[PDB]
């Protein structure tokens, strides 16, 4: 199961 | 970037055997970019039935394919695999050997 | 033996060709379960394994709608890295990620790991502690602050301490018919005149899973490692794995040889000769 874990850089 | 040139590797699903069904494979492996070119040949002519497995890649970050055909081989039929990718300057042409 | 779950993000941009390609797939140790491509008129997350079947029926809703909030963070950060690394608008380039637990037979957890890649090269992991980040150059190292200022760490982590293993340990239930029974490999040895003198002798393992085999050849009991040729493991297609293991011989020195494969799925290590 995936999450969202807004991952921007 | 990085750039990494695709190892090709061509077989059979299960041991060959003239005149029963089969499943030809193509296995790109090891390269980056991502974009590339995969033919499966019979006698030198674009077999136009193929698929693929999804995109993944290794711990390396390069990518593999798997791309396949159910073929039934004869003993003067001869497949191959055609590769293109920009790390090569022409398509890489492998030859299925039953013996690999 | 151990088990993972392991997940793969690629984007790749286009230039002047539209909105970048996004692609997830997941595995459960060697089976591939799951699918997101972004590359569909309406894209949806898709099952890659049968026993995908046994999951609530709102879980592809959801799992399509964080896949496409993801694709659309992915498409910031092609944008984002180009102004790091000072690129033009004009060229491809590839952001990957990758993610995964780890986990004792027994279902007790001990790995988790997570690492991002800008064209094909490390950009910035999670270290082993799972607390601090790793920049491999100065255009990551923005990344490092900022991440580091709003604990992203601390998020990280607890995905992959809790959610990550607990959907590992249901999966493994839900596909345990088949992911948890080891197909044994079937082993023959192959003989084709090499030289004039020689010969090769060809050790073949097909029709495996999961995919860690050991194929050695021994000349009287004793390993011949230096002189072995090895192909890399390569998928069946099937969901089967395949490798073999060749070597080459001074004619009539057949019966000196022999091939021992170890597989999990095996009583005892199979021995065979020519």
């Amino acid at each position: 199961t995936l999450i969202d874990l807004t991952e921007l850089i | 970037m990085i750039q990494r040139t695709p190892k090709i590797q061509v077989y059979s699903r299960h041991p060959a055997e003239n005149g029963k069904s089969n499943f030809l494979n193509c296995y790109v492996s090891g390269f980056h970019p991502s974009d590339i070119e995969v033919d499966l040949l019979k006698n030198g002519e674009r077999i136009e039935k193929v698929e693929h497995s999804d995109l993944s890649f290794s711990k390396d970050w390069s990518f593999y394919l798997l791309y396949y055909t159910e073929f039934t081989p004869t003993e003067k039929d001869e497949y191959a695999c055609r590769v293109n990718h920009v790390t090569l300057s022409q398509p890489k042409i492998v030859k299925w050997d039953r013996d690999m | 033996g151990s088990h993972s779950m392991r997940y793969f993000y690629t984007s790749v941009s286009r230039p002047g060709l539209g909105e970048p390609r996004f692609i997830i797939v997941g595995y459960v140790d060697d089976t591939q379960f799951v699918r997101f491509d972004s590359d569909a008129a309406s894209p949806r997350m898709e099952q890659r394994a049968p026993w995908m079947g046994q999951v609530e029926p709102e879980y592809w809703d959801q799992q399509t709608q964080i896949a496409k909030d993801t694709a659309q963070t992915f498409r910031v950060n092609l944008n984002t890295a180009l102004r790091y690394y000072n690129q033009s608008a004009a060229g491809s380039h590839t952001f990957q990620t990758m993610f995964g637990c780890e986990v004792w037979a027994d279902g007790r957890f001990f790995h988790g790991y997570r690492q991002y890649a800008y064209d094909g090269a490390d950009y910035i992991a999670l270290n082993e502690d799972l607390r601090s980040w790793t920049a491999a150059d100065t255009a990551a190292q923005n990344t490092q602050r900022k991440w580091e200022a709003a604990g992203e760490a601390e998020r990280h982590r607890a995905y992959l301490e809790r959610e990550c293993v607990e959907w590992l340990r249901r999966y493994l239930e839900m596909g345990k018919e088949t992911l948890q029974r080891a197909d044994p490999p079937k082993a023959h040895v192959t003989h084709h005149p090499a030289s004039d003198r020689e010969a090769t002798l060809r050790c073949w393992a097909l029709g495996f899973y999961p995919a860690e085999i050991s194929l050695t050849w021994q000349r009287d009991g004793e390993d011949q490692t230096q002189d072995t040729e090895l192909v890399e493991t390569r998928p069946g297609g099937d969901g089967t794995f395949q490798k073999w293991a060749a070597v080459v011989v001074p004619s009539g020195e057949e019966q000196r040889y022999t091939c021992r494969v170890q597989h999990e799925g095996l009583p005892e290590p199979l021995t065979l000769t020519w």
